[PDB]
């Protein structure tokens, strides 16, 4: 099999500035008549990958001169010449010469944008979920960049410790934030024993932790 | 023009599915077709492909899957079949159907031994910004999907990736977030659907 190395495997690059991923071939995927049997592809969250870049530098119909393909043989270039923010995602290269077609790893292109603090929401319970049996608290982090967060969840000012399950969104293709959601399980019995709720929320763009808290029952 | 995909979803380990990918503005027997797979926060692999009825037919499969695979065409349907058999939990990924010669949503597959549960969904309720959505709990398998106001409210929704809670059921939370002055008066509904266990659930969120 032909073996498809990419180089970097992620990258952050500001929206204006320009963004360079390698792609190294095993054996020459140069054609006869000029062109080279490699193909560049992006992969938009929640989306099927897309082509950039057919026939080692021809454009996709609908992708801008922004984009293109450069190298022969072994050694090719994907350039984005200003990078946009609707460009974060996973680039893939991939050979067609033959079977099996064979990708590179995948570089995640990061979108660089300034520091945004986390707009943060906690959510009780429902009473159809409490009527149900069970309790779950939602603590939300709303559109926020960098990526790194910490939730430390309190219960009567009791720290949670494996009781609480988190997932973060992938960049934002606008606005290049992340959001977080993080989920706080106890039990009917162990909810109703307890008072405050409370989720505390460290980030780069917070001078000092936020806590957003609850009453159980209003007081 | 179009590519409908089917024939995905749970299955047994040691199992069998028979992926389908019908083709709608064009002639698939006139293109080839080639199918590659993705498991969740993974890279790219080929599964196999059919080259056009010219170039008689001919089938590649990869080494991974070999003879575990049996891709063929139907040309009087208009369609391209991935029989996979043996089926192991290693297998599971998202399948898409890749024209050669456009690529598919993908259908995914899911090699478990744990039984299809519909969720229960419950509201996220309220209370400039505020902040309200539904918590999509115990599910399985994955894929769920979650629109709001019947896709009318597509601005400042975030649809978390699912978690796998610790019984092996899946749980997931979908947000907005909206004006406070329009909480007593708009109306927001979240719209959920779990195609496995055929579960829509249309639940409108208040804020008390």
């Amino acid at each position: 099999d032909i073996v498809m190395t990419q180089s970097p495997l992620s990258l952050s690059v500001t929206p204006g500035e320009p963004a360079s991923i390698s792609c190294r071939s095993s054996q020459s995927l140069l054609r006869r008549d000029g062109h080279n049997d490699l193909e560049w592809y992006l992969q938009k969250p929640g989306q099927s990958p897309q082509p950039l870049i057919y026939l080692g530098s021809t454009r996709a119909s609908g992708v801008p001169d922004r984009f293109s393909g450069s190298g022969s043989g072994t050694d090719f270039t994907l350039k984005i010449i200003r990078v946009e923010a609707e460009d974060a995602g996973t680039y893939y290269c991939m050979q067609n010469k033959q079977t099996p077609l064979t990708f590179g790893q995948g570089t995640r292109l990061e979108i660089k944008r300034t520091v945004a603090a986390p707009s943060v929401f906690i959510f009780p319970p429902s009473d159809e979920q409490l009527k149900s049996g069970t309790a779950s608290v939602v603590c939300l982090l709303n559109n926020f960049y960098p990526r790194e967060a910490k939730v430390q969840w309190k219960v009567d000012n009791a720290l949670q410790s494996g009781n609480s399950q988190e997932s973060v969104t992938e960049q934002d293709s606008k606005d290049s934030t992340y959001s977080l959601s993080s989920t706080l399980t106890l039990s009917k019995a162990d909810y109703e024993k307890h008072k405050v709720y409370a989720c505390e929320v460290t980030h780069q763009g917070l001078s000092s932790p936020v806590t957003k808290s609850f009453n159980r029952g209003e007081c | 023009v179009q590519l409908v995909e089917s024939g995905g979803g749970l299955v047994q380990p040691g199992g069998s599915l028979k992926l389908s990918c019908a083709a709608s503005g064009f002639t698939l027997s006139g293109s080839n077709v080639h199918w590659v797979r993705q498991a969740s926060g993974k890279g790219l692999e080929w599964v196999g492909r059919i080259k056009r009825n010219a170039e008689s037919d001919a089938t590649a499969y990869a080494a991974s899957m070999r003879g575990r695979l049996t891709i063929s065409r139907d040309d009087s349907k208009n369609t391209a079949f991935l029989q996979m058999n043996s089926l192991k939990s290693d297998d599971t990924a998202m399948y898409y159907c890749v024209i050669r010669g456009q690529w598919g949503q993908g259908t995914l597959v899911t090699v478990s031994s744990a039984s299809t549960k519909g969720p229960s969904v419950f509201p996220l309720a309220p209370s400039g910004t505020a902040a309200l959505g539904c918590l999509v709990k115990d599910y399985f398998p994955e894929p769920v999907t979650v629109s709001w106001n019947s896709g009318a409210l597509t601005s400042g929704v975030h649809t978390f990736p699912a978690v796998l809670q610790s019984s092996g059921l899946y749980s997931l939370s979908s947000v907005v977030t909206v004006p406070s002055s329009s909480l007593g008066t708009q109306t927001y509904i979240c719209n959920v659907n779990h195609k496995p266990s055929n579960t829509k659930v249309d639940k409108r969120v208040e804020p008390k």
